[PDB]
């Protein structure tokens, strides 16, 4: 079994620098090229480049000349990217696969998991919990910076009709939107408290849903 | 006391162990698994070992295979096997500037060893020898490629080319071993081969630099074609005025003459080739040192024997390096049976040709039958041109970005390689073989 | 640039059909024209290297057949984890170019959302803000519209929209639109109502 | 055609600029201008060049002046003129390595010179020629120097270590030169010199440690007392097993004998010095060498010649390297004249004492009055210890960010280099001077 | 003579890291200490490290031990001092001065210029002219980020009055403010206008400021 | 780590008398007290070092006396270009340490501000802008103080070079302005 593994999600100011690698194991390093391709949200695939992990020459899609500076270490047997003057739109899914260099049919056959790149300059803020109501009723989480955000409700709640809404950018403050549906006759005493786990800011907040 | 056999094995042992460790102690992490130094002083260790192996094993009745497969196999090995590739590197420079100062010694023993009369009764015969094979080999496994791997003709050609010279760092210790004994030299064949040796690599990285320079329709054909015939001018210019000069004034009246002018002809050598890359004509080198060795060697009329004892001494240290080093530039990747047997097929039919044209081109220089076959035999080995020069192909179609380049820059790597393989050790021993039969010794 | 074109960015597809995704490319690469599948989770695996030689290990179901400049992926039959992202690459030339991606989406019968209504919160104005937020569920296909009525009026700024992707269980949508307003705004208005 | 003067100059220049030239072409920039290696060959020829113009010079009755003080003012005046400092650099690791290599081959042929049945004869007298100097001139110069320099005890102390130990660098080629002769070699005089000569930094050393670790309140001091008893043992152990295993495995049946044995001493004392000061423990690695070096001297009764002929050809190439190196460690900014007539007393007065200290213990050891005092005036010399331990001290204070720490640093950095440069050349040539007249000729 | 010559004012965003440059000429290079000193305005002066360009020996302050790395370049001539993570703090002016370590007596004795650095978040702005009318009157040019306006008037009353005070900086927007007095009776008709030249916006805006 | 600190950090004086500016160590200083002066427009030379080795080039005027731990300082005779800020440094120990500085104010009558206040123009309040502020310049010494009698940022003047003045800017239907 061959897989890559890459560093996990980072948020960075703009401006900054950001350093990502692509760890490969199941295989010989040295053996295969390792090709960056980049995914922004919405649209498709970006090719960024790639870097021969035998003798370090790099080749760069014309777009991305000079954001990215590809390195690797046998030793370590991971290989770099490096992302300089990050901006709004440097922020997305960051991919390492290799490809057989030497081979009449090569392609990108294994790839690595994803490493999402987030560029703002918000700070880590606790989410707003406002109940709902009036069936269904929802939470709206208010901003926040990360995403770690993980909204539940109690144990049997979440049974049926939880949709989760995707956390969306809202300026800076993402913010999700829940939703729980039940029926009339169930709910004259509501249990049913949606408990945001933000762990990022630790806010374990509950916020009990009230029936108005 | 100890003595004998485990006195012996002992001895080199507390050596190989004493070497690594006095580099490890002064470098220090360079001669750590991993390093450079390490690397190397590893390579030099296994080609060495490996050659002795296969020189000890002799079941049937041909004499012992020859050290330079088991130099080249101590390579591969060390290359293709995951484990000790991760603990053995040598960095690119380290490898050229070691192949280079071998290709230099060799080729100060070679000209050394020249002999100025019977050299100057086969003129034609020595031009013939180092033109027409190249070309005719080319030609045809141009014609091989186009048809049995589909490639265009400037690819086809590039192939050619890129498989059309022989190695003298396989042809002249042969042939120098042969003249030792006095086996061949009464009408100068152990001179014929040694003097076209050097001058078969402009005609062929020529031919090759031309022949991309098309195919990738960069710059233009007339420089490259002209960047030749400067290499040999030059070449030819600075040699003799080198030779001219070493042969004079390093004067019988010195104290140190034999360690002064081993010291000159190797330096000025080492030098002449490394400047001559650096500058942008290689291969004006090679024939530089070639010219200025012979002309010294035209100096001193005997005392010249001390002087190529000491290089045979560097020549016996440096060669494992060599065939160790171009042993593990090639990969198992190019050697995947996808399309092998076709480039097997190309390789092998292309040196049947060479064989063939090589016969013809000494047919009217009054050679014999029996030393006619033996040209014809020990003109095959192709060894150091191709490694160098290997995967510059698939290099330039990488860096401009195409696709069917590459499978084409592909195909010439295993080609390529498959010529030094299947080249080197069945020349080395067909010389080794034939020396003593089809030619005729001298007392 | 060599830009490749999917013309379909998303078909419906059943269970036990042939899905057909096509891929054309604004150039002639010969045969250089990979797929790959991304499923939701954000795995991406190879699927046809050299328009059909189907790469190790994948399920016999897929055939890259097409060839010249116009080349397809076809899927013997649909099955479940089938359901992805399909993306065409072309290494013909130097600069490496993914497809747009065609998204399989699994047809059904269609939907009609809810579209409840959810007027601020009294925690919103204590707090200092005021969303509203119109929650519109299981509707299907996704071709759906937001607008607002605010005290008749139509307002095009201030609207946050967030859809969620193909139902896993009934293969339905839903559809979440947030309004921030000044506090002042809503103190004029008292019956909220949303359409669609 | 050419000879004479002209030839030998036209011959010795184009060696020196072909040497050069392939450093050059085999490396590229380093051997430029600013260039690690380009130094290091600016450093030797300069140094070979000062020695040879001054050995030239002769007017007065005295003979010519030793090369030592050559190569000293050729490093000295690299270091110290701008333009030339500034082209002309070497990494401090080269240097470092470049010095313990010489090390190493001096204190081999020190090995090899030594004679067993004389040093049988004379063991207390090495022991209280090798301590006691020592020992009274590091407390007469720390006494100068609490009241002259006004340094604390401490401080003082320090300074009398690091100006208590002479340079084998310099005592031993002269000791060899005068056995070579057989001037001395009656009684012993030449092995008591070079004997002692190699186990009088193991003490200086560790009373400089252990003072320093006083003055800074680092550590312990029982530690690093104990560190030169166990620097003593271990190189005394290794030395025995290493020099007992080459005396016997190397046998007389093998061919390359001679290269073998060579490569064997050589290697086995550069790497006990290198890996002794890796683990910590510098100063046994140059007891180990002598040590084995001797023993393997008595195993090989009258073949070792050979060996340390060619180790003498390696110490000629080596010396200009090591002083020339030496002599660029010194810098004019120590060399002020804030203070510097205090320093030049303190060191005069510690040499005079260490002088007639050095005449005493050797009185009762059955040595007539020439040779006492011929003893006396060829133990003055300092030029090794000096250089490698002279800003320690000074480096220490800097990094512990006190002031008056530094001035006390400054201060003995300055007394080192004056020691250096005042006992080195006087040394040698008084050495050179007194040794036909006051010792014994024999046949 | 001995001078050193360090690089101009530059601008950082918070976060990002600056290499600042000091060629010192005049002198033997590697003769010398080259220390770093960082002024930051109201306080004085406060000792950063220093680097040996003989052998590459860095002291910090263990204040900056990780914020500031020191380097230099033999064959330039020059140190240089890498700041990473900038903050407000950071907004200081960095001297850098020698010194000779080999001297019982040492001291700095040679200083640079001076390097302004600022760490903000703004982009360059154009000044905005506000005439002042009730003797005196001025424009208070509001806020703007780069720093040298040049605020001037024209030539005549430039004579007296014409105290110009310093930019202060406040929520990143320096707002200069200017004055300029004459007598009253020399003001029924005035031709006089405060010429702002902005030169990082090259906004040359006069703003003739006219009595009310 | 030593501290050292100035008692006073504004030395009024004439243009031809002696002035002696005192600085004072924390713990112990041998003679390990450089001097720097720092004119106003940003240039720093060092002038005494250890004490009282005055350095090569300096005015003799500049005299380093003081030892043990009271340190200072003296000018036999000032000049125009003696007005700046004098820091006293310490290496005594590892981490060198300045002072708080300096400045030689140079002595004159005491004057009044002209405490004028000037409402915000009109095309400010088209703009969007309400800043009210008080120009009150031309007075002496540096004590002022600022009051509003309504129906903050504020900026001072270096001295002044020609009148040795100094001058304050503050910034914010009847407006007063008050001081
Ligand atoms: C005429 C001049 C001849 C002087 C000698 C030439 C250099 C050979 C001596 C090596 C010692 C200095 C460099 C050591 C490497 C270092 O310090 O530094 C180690 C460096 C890495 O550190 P750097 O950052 O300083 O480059 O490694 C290297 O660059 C490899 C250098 C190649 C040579 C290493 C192997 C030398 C083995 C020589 C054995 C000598 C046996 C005794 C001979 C009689
Ligand atoms: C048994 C093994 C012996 C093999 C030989 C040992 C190495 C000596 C050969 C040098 C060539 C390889 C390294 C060249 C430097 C490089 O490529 O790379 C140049 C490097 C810098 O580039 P890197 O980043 O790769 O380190 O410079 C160095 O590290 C200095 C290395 C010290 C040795 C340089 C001088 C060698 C001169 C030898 C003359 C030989 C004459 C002919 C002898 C018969």
């Amino acid at each position: 079994e061959v897989q890559l593994q890459e560093s996990g999600p980072e948020l960075v100011k703009p401006g900054a620098s950001v350093k990502m690698s692509c760890k490969a194991s199941g295989y010989t390093f040295t053996n295969y090229f390792i090709h960056w391709v980049k995914q922004k949200p919405g649209q498709g695939l970006e090719w960024i480049g790639y870097i021969n992990p035998y003798n370090d020459i790099t080749k760069f899609n014309e777009k991305f000349k000079g954001k990215a500076t590809l390195t690797s270490d046998k030793s370590s047997r991971t290989a770099y990217m490096e992302l300089s003057s990050l901006t709004s739109e440097d922020s997305a899914v960051y991919y390492c696969a290799r490809c057989d260099g030497y081979y009449r049919y090569y392609a990108m056959d294994y790839w690595g998991q994803g490493t999402s790149v987030t560029v703002s300059s918000a700070k880590t803020t606790a989410p707003s919990v406002y109940p709902l109501a009036p069936v269904t009723l929802g939470c709206l989480v208010k901003g926040y910076f990360p995403e770690p955000v993980t909204l539940t409700w109690n144990s049997g709640s979440l049974s049926s009709g939880v949709h989760t809404f995707p956390a969306v950018l809202q300026s800076d403050l993402y913010t999700l939107s829940s939703s729980v549906t039940v029926t009339s006759s169930t709910w004259p005493s509501q249990s049913i408290t949606c408990n945001v786990a933000h762990p990022a800011s630790s806010t374990k907040v509950d916020k009990k849903i009230e029936p108005r | 006391p100890p003595h004998g056999l485990l006195d012996r094995v002992i001895t080199n042992v507390t050596i190989i162990v004493l070497l690594w460790a006095v580099v490890w102690s002064i470098t220090g992490s360079e001669c750590l698994p991993g390093g450079n130094l390490f690397g190397i002083i590893i390579l030099f260790y296994c080609a060495i070992i490996g050659g002795k192996l296969l020189g000890l094993i002799k079941l049937p009745t041909l004499p012992p295979l020859p050290s330079l497969l088991g130099m080249l196999l101590a390579g591969f090995l060390i290359r293709n096997i995951p484990v000790i590739n991760d603990n053995v590197q040598i960095k690119h420079k380290w490898s050229s500037s070691l192949r280079s100062i071998a290709l230099s010694i060799i080729l100060v023993r070679a000209g050394l060893g020249l002999d100025s009369k019977a050299l100057k009764k086969l003129k034609g015969v020595c031009v013939r020898l180092s033109m027409g094979p190249c070309i005719v080999e080319a030609c045809t496994s141009a014609l091989l490629a186009h048809y049995l791997l589909g490639l265009p003709w400037q690819w086809g050609f590039i192939l050619g080319f890129v498989l059309g010279a022989v190695s003298p760092a396989v042809v002249v210790p042969s042939m120098l071993l042969l003249q030792g004994g006095g086996y061949g030299v009464e009408k100068g064949v152990p001179t014929l081969l040694m003097a076209a040796g050097s001058f078969d690599d402009i005609l062929a990285i020529t031919g090759f630099n031309t022949c991309l320079g098309i195919a990738f329709s960069t710059g233009s054909t007339v420089f490259n074609v002209l960047r030749g015939v400067l290499e040999v001018v030059i070449g030819v210019a600075t040699g003799s005025v080198l030779g001219f000069f070493i042969q004079y004034f390093p004067s019988r009246d010195q104290d140190k003459l034999v360690c002064k002018r081993t010291f000159l002809v190797l330096g000025l050598s080492v030098l002449a080739v490394f400047s001559s890359v650096h500058f942008g004509f290689p291969g004006s080198g090679g024939l530089c040192t070639l010219v200025m060795a012979f002309l010294a060697g035209m100096g001193w009329t005997s005392e010249k024997a001390e002087v190529e004892k000491i290089i045979a001494v560097a020549w016996d240290i440096f060669q494992p390096l060599l065939f160790g080093l171009i042993g593990a530039e090639v990969s198992i990747a190019s050697l995947r049976p996808e399309t092998v047997g076709l480039c097997v097929a190309t390789v092998g039919i292309a040196v049947l040709i060479r064989i063939l044209t090589t016969f013809l081109m000494v047919c009217f220089a009054g050679f014999n039958l029996k030393e006619k076959i033996f040209i014809s035999f020990a003109w095959l080995p192709k060894a150091t041109v191709q490694a160098a020069i290997g995967s510059v192909a698939l290099d330039t179609a990488r860096s401009h970005g195409e696709k069917q380049l590459e499978d084409y820059g592909m195909d010439v790597l295993t080609v390529a390689f498959l010529s030094i393989l299947i080249t080197a050790p069945i020349g080395s021993l067909l010389i080794g073989l034939l020396g003593p039969r089809l030619l005729q010794k001298v007392e | 640039d060599i830009v490749m074109t999917q013309t379909t960015s998303s078909l419906s597809a059943s269970l036990g059909d042939r899905v057909t995704i096509s891929c054309r490319a604004s150039q002639d690469i010969s045969n250089y024209l990979n797929w790959f599948q991304q499923k939701p989770d954000g795995t991406v695996k190879l699927l046809i290297c050299y328009t059909s030689r189907l790469h190790s290990g994948v399920p016999s179901r897929f055939s890259g057949s097409g060839s010249g400049t116009d080349y397809s992926l076809t899927i013997s039959n649909l099955e479940q984890e089938d359901i992805a992202t399909y993306f065409c690459q072309q290494d013909s030339k130097h600069p490496w170019t993914f497809g747009g991606g065609t998204k399989l989406e699994i047809k059904r019968a269609d939907a009609a959302p809810t579209v409840s209504i959810f007027p601020p919160s009294s925690e919103q104005l204590t707090s200092g803000g005021a969303s509203v937020v119109c929650f519109l569920n299981n509707f299907y296909p996704k071709d759906i519209n937001v607008k607002w009525k605010i005290d008749g009026s139509e307002r095009q700024n201030g609207v946050l929209n967030s859809w969620t992707d193909q139902d896993s269980k009934d293969s339905t949508y839903s559809m979440s639109s947030t309004l921030t307003l000044t506090k002042d705004e809503y103190e004029r208005h008292n019956s909220y109502t949303c359409e669609a």
